[PDB]
């Protein structure tokens, strides 16, 4: 099937000083947000009608309570122990946890934590593993949390028992949006390129869903290996935008075309033709 | 934790720019750290009021990213921009939209 294959929740916890911290969180299917965390209320914001997947309201509420309790206690413990391993304010902690469906059907779970934007720890085999960037501080931290009752057991349950069945339920409940097909549009632009007698041609491709796409500058049926893909950029409302560029000598630009292949097109590729001399 | 990351700022329209035709102006701000950041979309150097944005997310390398956007009708003379302020930036950085 098409569309996202993973669910994850993220945490950004910003510690301004000894007494002030604030946590942002959200839930995601690959890059598509399906949950928000509302710090006004300590509850989740459900962004799609199907964002609860096949979970009952009782179970959703229970998970919300777990997160609400975690978010509050995390800040409490981090502060109490910020004196223990010397940590200078301000600092920021990040966390990502979830699971992913792989080819063959297997579901793999993951949890990673970061401090100041560098890896700090991960959970592997239901055990806390310090990352080498986290230093001795990450070692002391892992040895601490494993002693606090219930934490690792709750983490184990969520990672390996709750997340896999949530992912399967929500991938199915949301399939009409998740596996929809949205045709891109494409257009050409130009502009100066570094060096004498060089031009940069740009094939813009916008509005496609799902994310996998193929864009190539061509000469007839010969793909131009010099094609450079830019990073895929988001549009609002769950579609994407991509620039494919080609550096070409002046006077060798004629004969170039841009071909777009996409799952939504039903084999009707988009082909754009570069014309010279300001004939667009 | 010591090293801060200045934002990358990319401004682009949802559709090819055509004068008179409603469009969407996107500003993608990425690669930055820490997460505190201020982002405005400008019309002729004035802050646009009706601007939406994504909730905070981050890359595999822990760098933050945000998408800000508004509807807009491009014209011949109107100028649009994205203005970012961040602890790595001394003054706010203004990246102009260029339909090319
Ligand atoms: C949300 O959906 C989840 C996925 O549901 C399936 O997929 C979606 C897309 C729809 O198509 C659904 O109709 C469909 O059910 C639900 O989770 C899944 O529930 C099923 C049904 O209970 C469950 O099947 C059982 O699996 C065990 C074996 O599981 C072990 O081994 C497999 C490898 O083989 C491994 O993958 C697992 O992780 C385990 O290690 C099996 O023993 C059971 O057999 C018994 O029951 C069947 C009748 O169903 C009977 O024929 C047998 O003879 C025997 O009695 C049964 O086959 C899936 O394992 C499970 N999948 C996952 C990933 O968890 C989910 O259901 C809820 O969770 C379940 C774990 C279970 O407690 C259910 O009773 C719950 O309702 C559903 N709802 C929620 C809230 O999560
Ligand atoms: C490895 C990273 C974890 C390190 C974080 C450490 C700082 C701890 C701050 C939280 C303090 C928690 C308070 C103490 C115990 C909590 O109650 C305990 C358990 O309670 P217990 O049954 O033992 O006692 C009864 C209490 N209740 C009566 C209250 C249930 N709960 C917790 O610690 C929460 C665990 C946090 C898990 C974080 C996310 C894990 C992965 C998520 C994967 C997503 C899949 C979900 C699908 C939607
Ligand atoms: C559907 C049910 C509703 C849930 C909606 C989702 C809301 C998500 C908000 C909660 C986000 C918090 C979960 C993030 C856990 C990530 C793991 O935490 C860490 O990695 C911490 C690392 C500590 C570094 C210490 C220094
Ligand atoms: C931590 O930071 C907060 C701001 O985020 C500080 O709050 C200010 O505190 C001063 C001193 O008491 C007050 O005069 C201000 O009115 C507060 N501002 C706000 C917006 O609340 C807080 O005091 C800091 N704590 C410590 C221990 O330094
Ligand atoms: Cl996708
Ligand atoms: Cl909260
Ligand atoms: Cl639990
Ligand atoms: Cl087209
Ligand atoms: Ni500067």
């Amino acid at each position: 099937f098409q569309g996202p294959t993973s669910f994850h929740v993220i945490q950004t916890s910003s510690f301004t000083n000894s007494t002030w911290a604030q946590t942002q969180g959200s839930g995601w299917l690959d890059d598509l947000q399906i949950h928000g965390w509302d710090s006004d209320s300590g509850t989740a914001i459900f962004l799609k009608p199907w964002s609860k997947g096949n979970f009952s309201d009782k179970e959703v509420a229970e998970l919300e309570e777990i997160f609400r309790v975690y978010i509050f206690g995390f800040a409490r413990e981090v502060q109490d122990f910020a004196g223990d391993f010397q940590m200078k304010y301000p600092f920021e902690i990040q966390g990502i946890a979830g699971c992913e469906l792989h080819s063959g059907g297997a579901i793999v779970s993951f949890l990673r934590g970061a401090l100041g934007g560098l890896d700090f720890l991960s959970v592997k085999n239901a055990s806390c593993v310090p990352s080498p960037e986290g230093g001795s501080r990450a070692q002391k931290f892992c040895a601490l949390i494993i002693q606090y009752q219930g934490i690792m057991e709750t983490v184990r349950i969520l990672l390996y028992e709750t997340c896999p069945r949530y992912l399967l339920g929500v991938l199915n409940a949301g399939k009409a949006d998740l596996q929809r097909q949205v045709k891109p549009e494409a257009w050409l632009s130009s502009g100066p390129s570094p060096g004498p007698g060089r031009l940069q041609l740009v094939c813009h491709v916008s509005g496609f869903y799902p994310k996998p796409v193929w864009v190539m500058w061509m000469r007839g049926e010969q793909e131009q290996q010099g094609t450079q893909l830019g990073d895929i950029l988001p549009n609002a409302n769950w579609t994407w935008y991509l620039r494919a560029t080609l550096d070409v000598a002046d006077g060798e630009a004629a004969g170039l075309s841009c071909r777009v292949k996409h799952s939504s097109l039903e084999g009707q590729d988009i082909i754009l033709y570069w014309r010279g001399s300001g004939l667009n | 934790p010591k090293i801060q990351r200045t934002p990358k700022i990319q401004v682009y329209s949802r559709h090819p720019a055509e004068n008179g035709k409603s469009n969407f102006l996107n500003c993608y701000v990425s690669g930055f750290h820490p997460s505190d950041i201020e982002v405005d979309l400008l019309k002729n150097g004035e802050r646009i009021e009706k601007v939406e944005h994504s909730d905070l997310s981050f890359s595999k390398d822990w760098s933050f990213y945000l998408l800000y956007y508004t509807e807009f009708t491009p014209t011949e003379k109107d100028e649009y921009a994205c203005r970012v302020n961040h602890v790595t930036l001394s003054q706010p950085k203004i990246v102009k939209w260029d339909r090319d």
